[PDB]
């Protein structure tokens, strides 16, 4: 300190840096522990799925390759002819189909 | 072409009617995006030749598209694609920048399809380096100017699919 | 749209948007509010921006409304009330848009032609319009109603 | 799920639905939340579950992580994984859906040839999911548990 | 074509000499007038067809010329005439808009002279009419703006005498 | 400048010019002060500018000066530094016009060819352009460095 | 940290942080989303300005890269590769604090002793930093750009 | 080829070939076992050319190859060796033709663009065409010398 | 890569714009005192018109 | 240090009245001068190295003073006078930014002419730098800012003359 310098603390004993910067706050993630360097899982990348994907994608992926159509449908199987709602039913539809 | 404003005025005009407050909030959000948009479309155009050139190393450069026969063979051909990757940006900052993906089908989808079916330019290839476009602007710009450009690089993408 | 009027400009000679060009678009994306708050208050007082608007027209130009004169009867009247109230839409939005764009692809280019196919007096209708615009500009502010006459001005030269 | 099941059959039959599948709709939507829990549990858990079938897995079978295995590099491991993420998601999936039905759409569908394609234990695949069942009902609860291992059982028939 | 801006930069091109005190205090002039400038080239633009409706009946509607005989008769020569002047107020408009009158100078009076005399157009009558132009435009913009657009109204006279 | 650009497309619609075009114009001439304001500076320091980027071009390219070199010797030397003023100037003419094309008129039409018959590497001009603009966007603010970069860009986007 | 440094100042004096520095405060935490996008955009592109960024610092000084230069040799340019990548993180968190603490902290106390030890050109490295601003002021806006130049002339002054 | 030019200027002018074209063929048929055997010439010594030529131009400008440089790593300096191939080849395809057609064709248009695009020096891409014509000429005859050294001085010229 | 089979070769030997681009011939009246070539290109110039 | 903001308040406080038209006045131009000065604080804070660098190798360098027997010869006191060359930049730039030349009273001269008496600096060939300094800030940052940075550099020459 010269002539215009007011005194500072300039050096700290090893028991008053460690009352200091050894509680439970202000201590340092790395200072007496091994740091694992945290990652995602290997699969987790793996089938992550690459670009943002905006809405437009999203949609037409949806639908991509053959309709659902194709699943989401039924066949019309007389199994007994005792239920006649059954056997109307399969009438219907067979019209359906026909014409 | 159109873009956000335009698509409003437009779904006004179809009934006649004048701008209501839905047509003004919309306006609005398109007002509010704009700051955003001007960023990344003046950011890409800053850096329009280096976003393609890396689009095409790693999305094209040693591959069978550029060894000889290869479609990207025959340096006119590889400068035709390094045209045409740069329109690509370019039209698709156009649509970033206007909010709607009405230039790329009036502008650059227009018989894009049947033009390069009859040249044999491979479609996935350049569906690829356009993606590869994409990645590159969106970490240009961040991920939310970034998204907006995805979405019509995508269109893009899409369209000629 | 001004968006896409320069983004038009800029297609046609095959470059970016210049920073003069974003910078326009950006001084209107902020400034919009004013705009926005201009197609309200003209949305707003169509009824009477557009009775008063016409009544003056018609004792203006009373060949119009005279026998002989296109729109003599109240029907013919009204079909004038509905193209003012056509034009003051288009105004609205190209005050909006921020171009003239939209007004000249709406109802500026064949105006000519669907006026002569109609007989209508096309330096009436300019007239009319300048008309709307005089009572725009006294139901407007100073700034706001000269903002709102570029686009009246357009229309009036256009169609005459 | 079963709302889309019900429309398809009413479609097909070319009918409004009928009182029994409105009832059965109705109980859909009202098990909707205990669903929605358990897919969240599973979603949360999500990890864990991988992590901890995986090392069942290979515990059980060795000789797939082994040299000459088809997961015996770290990648292989990986894609192992990632497989069993993709069932997890499934069958998260059908658990929010109520039924098997996006778990055999997306998933359950050639799975047989693609595992012959890929050179894959098709049984060693469900053992893989037989130890995600048991990892999820470990840290689940009782009756949740049974609601998860339906989907479960039903993923590990398909694959035997 | 050439305004203000380009005509001080030529000037200090052709010399090969950075913008001096006096290029600077032009330029400064140009851009302080450039307000009124695009003040009075949107009322012209608003009213162009009444303008020359006006300077037209004033100045050259029932007289010799418009009579049969005068160079204006029959409705060919009439709309000739009218595009003539129209044209006229135009130019005269986007001279005043650029400061200066080279965009005269190449495209509105080379050839003109020499067309006019070959056709036997009325030279002294399009003078007529130029300043029945000059000063229905002075009474619409105003004497400030009128000014400049009256210097170029006569700019345009003198090349065409 | 951008009023000629106006100019120009509006004779070539054969029309006034519109409400947008004029808006662009005011923008443009409210924007001259801060144009002058960059071209006074360039002017100012064109001088340093001039000799801090040859050096720098000269170190990054000791060829063009080494002996077989066009530059060699003190006069041809000098002659690159008054191209490189010339350069400077004609950016500082772009800078007050708000445009290129004053710039593209002078010395860029056909400076190729010139080039090549003077046997001038054209990337080494390329490359003093650069190094001028990094002299100037150091010695000037952020924005109206900003704004020369686009000058410069283009002259150096021209000579590659 | 500003929020850091002004609780240390305000800490120093023994008062409640002024209304001068709360305001500070108030616009820096309202101004944080310019800079959590400039680090957005810095991390997004870390590799390709740490590529360009070594390629030209690189060709400036051929010799720390030929043999018998301190970074010659593959995994030397790869440890020179990755104290350019250390140092664009430290200029991204300096960016994100809004103060050059964490850069002067992490790697700016000590370097010319450690370069020294090291064998590694301190100026070399400097140059390297500088090359890496150049690119990252062309990868933004004049704005961001200068925003972050603060801290990369910090750095570079520092090592200097 | 000069086959090919006659018969396309022939059927643009739609007309059989003069006589003077016909003795012009004639006289290319001529020539054309002496123009065989000055492209089996270089063809044979295809390894040898590149080799020396790389390494002559790589001694003329050792920074393509060295660190940063475009062809600083083995794989770059193997794609340099390919095009140096690339256009050797395409060299002897005109030295067969009798004309530069296939040389401009395949590999002289959009060369400077292309050349950009990939970052690559289109002045050392000359430098090599030089030197391969260089060695081209010392393991060729005179006049067999002077006669490739047409081809490759116009692939340098246009390179240029 | 491969073996670059005749199909190929032939699809690939004209694979972008067809080669009429550059085997064509473009008339200029470059001056009136040559007949022959006036009457080249008025004959190229009925063949293009009509 | 008083600004000019508080060279106002200090003039009303003298009276004890309240902030009158003319102090309302004097603080508006003071806030229209605001943006220049700013960007001349920026620029010469950007560029403050350099300009001491010219201004030495203008003035000083080669002469009497730098060669062996002159106050800057040896490297410690040439590193000194560079210092103090930095000081006098930076504290003329502090007193462009408030307008007022009391922090040049108080800090910069408040016993400069003393110290450099009793160091035996030459008075005459540092008021000699400080106007290469002058005459380089000038060119630098332009005539409008030059003009007023030049007058705090002469006050400051002025003191210590
Ligand atoms: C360990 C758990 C078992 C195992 C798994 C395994 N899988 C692969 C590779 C692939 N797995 C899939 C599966 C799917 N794709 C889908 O879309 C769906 C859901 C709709 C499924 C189930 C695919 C497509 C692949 C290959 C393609 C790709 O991974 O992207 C591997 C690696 C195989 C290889 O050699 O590459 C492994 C190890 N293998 C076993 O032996 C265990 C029984
Ligand atoms: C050293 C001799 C110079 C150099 C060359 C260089 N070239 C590349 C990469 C490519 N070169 C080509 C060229 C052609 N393709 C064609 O079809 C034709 C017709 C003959 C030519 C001339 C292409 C297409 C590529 C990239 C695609 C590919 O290689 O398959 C490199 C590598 C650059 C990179 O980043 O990969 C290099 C080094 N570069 C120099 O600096 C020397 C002057
Ligand atoms: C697989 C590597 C690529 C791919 C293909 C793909 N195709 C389908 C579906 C069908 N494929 C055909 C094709 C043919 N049927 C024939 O008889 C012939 C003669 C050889 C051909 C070429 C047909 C008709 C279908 C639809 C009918 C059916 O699938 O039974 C799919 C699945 C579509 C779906 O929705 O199930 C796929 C995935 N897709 C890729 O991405 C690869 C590049
Ligand atoms: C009207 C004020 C006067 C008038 C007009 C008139 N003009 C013509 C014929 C031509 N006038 C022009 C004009 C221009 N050429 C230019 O380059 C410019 C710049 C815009 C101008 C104004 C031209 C080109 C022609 C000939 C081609 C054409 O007319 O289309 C005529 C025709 C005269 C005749 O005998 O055919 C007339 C009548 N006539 C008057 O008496 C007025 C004073
Ligand atoms: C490059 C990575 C891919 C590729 C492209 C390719 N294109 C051409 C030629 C043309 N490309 C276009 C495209 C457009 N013109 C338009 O106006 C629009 C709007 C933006 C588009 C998309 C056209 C019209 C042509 C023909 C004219 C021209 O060649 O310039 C080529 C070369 C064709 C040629 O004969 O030179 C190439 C190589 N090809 C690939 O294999 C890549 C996947």
């Amino acid at each position: 300190f010269g002539e215009d310098t007011v005194p500072y603390e300039r050096y700290l004993t090893p028991g008053g840096l460690q009352m200091r910067s050894a509680r439970v706050g202000s201590l340092r993630e790395d200072i007496g522990q091994r740091v694992d360097k945290e990652v995602t899982p290997r699969f987790v990348e793996l089938g992550q799925v690459s670009a943002i994907r905006t809405e437009p994608e999203i949609a037409y992926r949806s639908n991509q390759g053959v309709t659902r159509q194709r699943q989401q449908t039924k066949v019309f199987k007389l199994v007994s002819t005792y239920d006649k709602v059954a056997v109307k039913n399969a009438i219907r539809a067979a019209y359906r189909q026909v014409f | 072409m159109q873009d956000a404003i335009t698509a409003v005025i437009n779904s006004a005009d179809v009934q006649g009617k004048y701008l209501d407050g839905a047509a003004m909030d919309k306006l609005k959000s398109y007002f509010a995006s704009g700051e955003l948009r001007v960023r990344a479309a003046s950011v890409i155009s800053a850096n329009a030749a280096t976003i393609v050139k890396e689009a095409v190393a790693k999305s094209l450069l040693y591959s069978d598209v550029t060894r000889p026969g290869g479609n990207m063979y025959t340096t006119r051909r590889y400068a035709a694609c390094i045209r045409d990757l740069d329109y690509y940006l370019r039209y698709a900052t156009y649509a970033m920048l206007a909010g709607d993906a009405s230039i790329l089908d009036e502008r650059v989808l227009n018989g894009l399809k049947e033009t390069y079916n009859s040249l044999g330019v491979p479609i996935s290839s350049t569906v690829q380096a356009i993606q590869a476009i994409k990645e590159v602007t969106a970490s240009l710009v961040g991920a939310d100017a970034g998204k907006e450009m995805g979405v019509y690089l995508d269109y893009i993408c899409s369209g000629l699919s | 749209s001004i968006v896409t009027k320069s983004i038009v400009n800029a297609d046609a000679e095959a470059r970016y948007l210049s920073p003069g060009e974003l910078d326009r678009i950006k001084a209107f994306v902020t400034g919009g509010a004013a705009r926005l708050r201009i197609a309200e208050t003209l949305t707003g007082s169509r009824e009477t921006i557009v009775k008063q608007a016409g009544d003056r027209l018609f004792q203006k130009r009373p060949d119009i409304v005279s026998p002989g004169g296109n729109a003599y009867g109240e029907e013919m009247t009204a079909t004038c009330l509905r193209d003012m109230d056509y034009y003051l839409r288009l105004v609205t939005y190209g005050v909006v848009s921020g171009d003239v764009t939209p007004i000249e692809e709406i109802g500026l280019v064949g105006v000519r032609e669907m006026y002569r196919s109609l007989g209508t007096p096309i330096e009436a209708v300019a007239q009319s319009v300048r008309e709307m615009k005089e009572v725009a500009s006294g139901l407007m502010s100073s700034d706001d109603a000269a903002e709102a006459s570029a686009y009246f001005d357009f229309v009036i030269g256009k169609m005459s």
